[PDB]
């Protein structure tokens, strides 16, 4: 969990720089959020 | 910013001088001193805060001198210092909290904390009385250019890495040549692995070489150099480069032949020690190698023998380790170590004040990541809060 | 995507435990057992082969992805053994009359070999490391050897009379052969028959599982008599019949799975 | 004097060592021995049990602790073996043609089992885990299993024609039946002689203590083909008489029982 | 190894590796039963290797390797050595059967093989090509639509499909890429794999003994390439063929390669 508690979203899995690799894998699920209605823009 | 740590330091001097009994012979340039920096000080309104959860404090300074008119000292003298000396000791511990929280890319050592550039002005320049800690000396001699040096005793110059390097692999990981490093604050833990035991190389022998390329030139460091590096030497299941798949690690440790550890400059050699151990020393260097070898044993006992065949399974792994502790040194710039707290005083006011991030350090100030970039920027910055935390500390520790 | 060099990697301890890659792998792979005839026979079901391959699919092998490959004799599946799979499992019975066939059996496919050919008519070979070795297959082998001395003449053998060779093997179906290395030897072959080749031993095929299902332990993969070796994909069973067996094969895959490591080559 | 309950036990590393605990559980312990009627036939001597106990004597144990328990045959011990003493030992003939039984034996004294009842005419059982087998007892168990499908049907097999099924035992005292685990299989035995239950290994059994007198240690204790391990209570012997094991166990009980720790249950 | 590499152009050029790679590999010459034929002698090999002798090559590293006739060697071609050498005679009618060798041996396949009763197969890229060895392959093919159905043929009447390959010991058959075929094939004699064609085999060197330059080596019909390996001789004997091999030997292996992809005794790869 790389936040302040677990969160489905920021739960880094399957690696196979450290905060690079994090931000790629928190961004993989904004396409979701895209298609979940949690956006804001185009 | 001298004459911050000229306000420090007479308040110091003040608080401890000037007590009851004592005699005027050994204070009236102190009284005197004081006095000025009353008359300097007298006609100023100063603001402090406006970041984080630091408070907006407003300062108006309406003092009054001391009158040179006893011997020794009472108690109605004592107590009229100590009531105009704790208002200037809390200003000043608020101004250097609300100086350490503040950066910028852009001329770091120009003030920030405008009450702090209101005090670096020419009308205040009448405070100075002595400049003698050791970082407020190099800062004058810094502005006015000349070899600087900081004296630190087991400097975090390394950051923190533990990683390995396998120049022969295989998806199994059963024969495997390769290093292992561990570079934690002053010490560095290094060790070579072959699980051949040097079998198939040239005349049984397998070389290793780690190089660590420090970001700062470092003078005069005292070095305790040993052999088998303790934490690559008992069994263990690392991962995997991908991070994947694990394989395992049982060593079995020898010593390193024809060791040679060289500390260079620029490329340029500048010391060598070959099969040296114990204590060394290093005039300047910014890059360290150490080359140490892994040699076959010629003649084997049978309970050695029994672990170096010349098949493939290799179920014990033969090691060759260094330990490297860098005890003092001396560097031209400001750094952590083990005996002072600059950093903890610094890190531990952004953590209680709630600071945002500032373009230039990294969040939370981990010490790994400031080191690894330890950009002029950084650099400049970190001097600055470091100095105004030392004069901090020298009134609340 | 650089091939035929060796590159410096890196890595690091702060990385992550990844998720598992068995019931991918599992998909992405596959899967070949090889069970002897007497196994078949004592079953008598025409219908054993589906039977296993829906209990793998539990296990999370697709349909698609596991063969089995019938072979007569331990002998008659060292002539010639072609593995060509992603997780090969052999089952191999115990008989004190055939530890060597069944040794060298091992030897062979758990081992990774560079096989050079061989002219016994013109040339005089010689081993030049303790891992050159000498393997010749065929229905039947009969190798006979004459060492040489510095001015190519033979010690205690004649290069014409074959007769007085030495014999090293006696109507062999596999044969591997190491002899002194250093010394310019002389051989005499059935050629006609069987077929040897010079080989190379090097790091093990992670591909392959040995298990045998009968006796102690006897089977020494390296050649040297000091090592005498067990290795991780070299098992050990008893029993009384066969169903239990594949049973055990199919409930213990993933043990297996996780003791062999597909090929670097 | 908490039962049925797990907590912390502290400790340090400044304490020293108590008094040897030997020397009296000699005296406050029980020590039973398990021989084959082979030794009393070589021996042909009705006072050998005390000349035994009077030499143990020499060794601590005291007269009226040492039992001993003859057995006809590792089948006939197999059944039923109940062990209910502070320290057992037993001595095990070797027989190729009896390996898989004297090592079922072994991973059913030597473990700990947790053994539920089993109504194979009314429900269709499953395994969950690599420790839940199915352990038969009797004097002949003819065993024979059909896994289902997802439908509750059979694979390979009719849940009505009986013969379809796949015998995994013929005629066996004692089976340990490992099967896929995950799919429900339907039972065919022969439940007017044998007595079959679903048996969960638990941790080990440490009183007791197997020594094996002839051939290499071949016993297979763990089913999965991937671990062959040998315990410290799993001795081995070369033997031509029985006077001489017998000595040499009295000679050695201290390290034997050294070898053996008391129950935890 | 997906890493990259790095290097520099001060760097001078090292010894040479040649005069070593001699005596560290091994050469293979794969020669007709003609040649045996009318030279008439026994130790012809012997005096092969005496002469590779001086130009390096030492005792124990030259073989020979018969083969009776070009198909009989395209039945399943075992190449295993480090340096392979061909000589391949010229015959218009074996025109296409030599040159499939060319395409089979010179170049590295990556094999899957073929259940026909049970499946209907495809092909995807402009590499993946279907190859069937045997003593005779006869093959046909009818292609089918999206609903399993006959494009000019039908599905049951074997004698409607399209026969590409009449009586073949080796054939190669590319078809349209995109579409599903069902194969009549002769299983009892030949077996077809579904091969897909990875970079060249640097390892062979193929020597048409004959006529004009004719293999086409890639089946597109625009590049028609001539590559390294591949040599033209012409020829009234074979002794002046082998001494001519023999004295220009060293080119001959400058135009070879060792491989890269991996140690195996097939003329290409297998993975189901
Ligand atoms: C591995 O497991 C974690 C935890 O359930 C999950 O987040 C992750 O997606 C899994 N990996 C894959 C490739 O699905
Ligand atoms: C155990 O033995 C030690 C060593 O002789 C002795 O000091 C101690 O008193 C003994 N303990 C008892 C309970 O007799
Ligand atoms: C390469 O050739 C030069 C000239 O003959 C020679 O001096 C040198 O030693 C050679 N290199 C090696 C590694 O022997
Ligand atoms: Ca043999
Ligand atoms: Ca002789
Ligand atoms: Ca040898
Ligand atoms: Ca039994
Ligand atoms: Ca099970
Ligand atoms: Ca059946
Ligand atoms: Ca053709
Ligand atoms: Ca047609
Ligand atoms: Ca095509």
């Amino acid at each position: 969990s790389v936040g302040s508690s677990a969160s489905a979203w920021t739960d880094v899995s399957t690696q196979i720089s450290s905060i690079s690799t994090q931000t790629s894998t928190i961004s993989r699920r904004l396409r979701l959020k895209e298609m979940a209605t949690q956006t804001e823009g185009m | 910013m001298d004459v911050l740590y000229s306000l420090s330091k007479t308040l110091k001097d003040a608080r401890d001088k000037i007590v009851e009994g004592t005699l005027y012979s050994n204070v009236s340039d102190l009284i005197q001193q004081f006095n000025q920096m009353i008359i300097t000080m007298n006609g100023n309104e100063f603001q402090t805060g406006g970041i984080g959860n630091l408070p907006i404090r407003n300062w108006n300074f309406d003092f009054g001198l001391l009158g040179t008119t006893l011997l020794n000292l009472d108690a109605n003298y004592v107590e009229t210092a100590r009531n105009t000396i704790d208002y200037f000791v809390d200003f000043v511990d608020n101004v250097c909290m609300d100086e350490m929280v503040r950066e910028s890319q852009r001329n770091g050592i120009a003030p920030q904390s405008d009450s702090l550039r209101k005090l670096s002005g020419i009308k205040f320049k009448r405070i100075n009385f002595d400049n003698s800690s050791e970082y407020i000396e190099n800062w004058n001699l810094q502005n006015r250019r000349q070899r600087t040096g900081f004296t630190f005793h087991k400097p975090n110059i390394f950051p923190y890495s533990a990683s390995f390097t396998l120049n022969r692999s295989q998806p199994a990981h059963d024969n495997l040549m390769g290093t292992m490093w561990l570079n934690a604050g002053s010490e560095i833990q290094v060790a070579g692995f072959d699980y051949s035991c040097a079998i198939n190389a040239p005349a049984n022998i397998q070389q290793f070489e780690h190089i660590v390329q420090l970001r700062r030139v470092l003078t005069t460091a005292t070095i305790t150099l040993l052999p088998d590096a303790e934490r690559f030497s008992f069994p263990r299941v690392i991962n995997s480069a991908d991070g994947a798949t694990t394989w395992y690690f049982n060593p079995v440790i020898l010593r390193p032949n024809n060791v040679e550890v060289e500390f260079l400059l620029n490329g340029q050699i500048i010391n060598t020690y070959q099969a040296r151990f114990g204590t060394i020393i290093a005039r300047n260097f910014d890059t360290i190698r150490l080359s140490f070898q892994l040699m076959r044993p010629p003649n084997m006992t049978p309970a050695v023998a029994a672990l170096f065949p010349n098949a493939q399974p290799f179920e014990h792994h033969a090691t060759v380790g260094l330990t490297l502790r860098i005890e003092s040194a001396v560097c031209e710039s400001v750094l952590a170590d083990a005996s002072k707290t600059m950093l903890a005083n610094v890190t531990s006011v952004r953590q209680e004040y709630a600071i945002p991030v500032g373009p230039v350090f990294p969040p939370g100030m981990n010490w790994t990541d400031l080191i690894t970039n330890y950009s002029p920027s950084r650099e400049d910055n970190l001097q600055r809060v470091f100095t105004v935390a030392s004069i901090r500390s020298m009134l609340v520790k | 995507q650089n091939y035929g060099i060796n590159l410096p990697i890196t890595g690091s301890m702060d990385t992550a435990y990844a998720n598992s890659t068995q019931e991918e792998t599992f998909l992405t792979s596959t899967l070949c057992l090889y069970y002897p005839t007497e196994a078949a026979t004592e079953i008598n079901d025409n219908s054993w082969k589906d039977t296993l391959s829906q209990l793998f699919l539990t296990k999370g092998w697709p349909t698609g992805s596991v063969y089995f490959k019938e072979y007569t004799d331990i002998a008659s599946f060292s002539v010639d053994p072609q593995l060509y799979c992603d997780y090969n499992v052999v089952l191999m019975k115990y008989d004190a009359t055939l530890q060597l066939d069944m040794s060298e059996l091992a030897d062979l496919i758990l081992n990774e070999w560079l096989c050079n050919p061989m002219d016994i008519t013109l040339y005089y070979y010689q081993q030049t490391d303790e891992a050159n070795k000498w393997i010749s297959m065929g229905s039947s082998c009969t190798i006979k050897v004459c060492p040489l001395n510095t001015q190519t003449l033979g010690i205690g053998c004649l290069t014409t009379d074959t007769a007085t060779f030495e014999e090293v093997a006696t109507a062999e179906k596999l044969v591997i052969t190491d002899v002194v290395d250093g010394v310019n030897h002389k051989l005499d072959v059935t050629t006609a028959t069987c077929t040897i080749r010079n080989c190379k031993k090097l790091g093990p095929r992670e591909n392959v599982a040995v298990i045998q299902v009968g006796g102690s332990d006897v089977l020494d993969i390296t050649a040297d008599p000091t090592t005498a070796p067990q290795t991780e994909r070299m098992m050990r069973i008893n029993w009384k019949k066969w169903w239990q067996v594949f049973y055990t094969v199919v409930d213990y895959v993933n043990q297996i799975i996780q003791a062999m490591s597909k090929r670097s080559r």
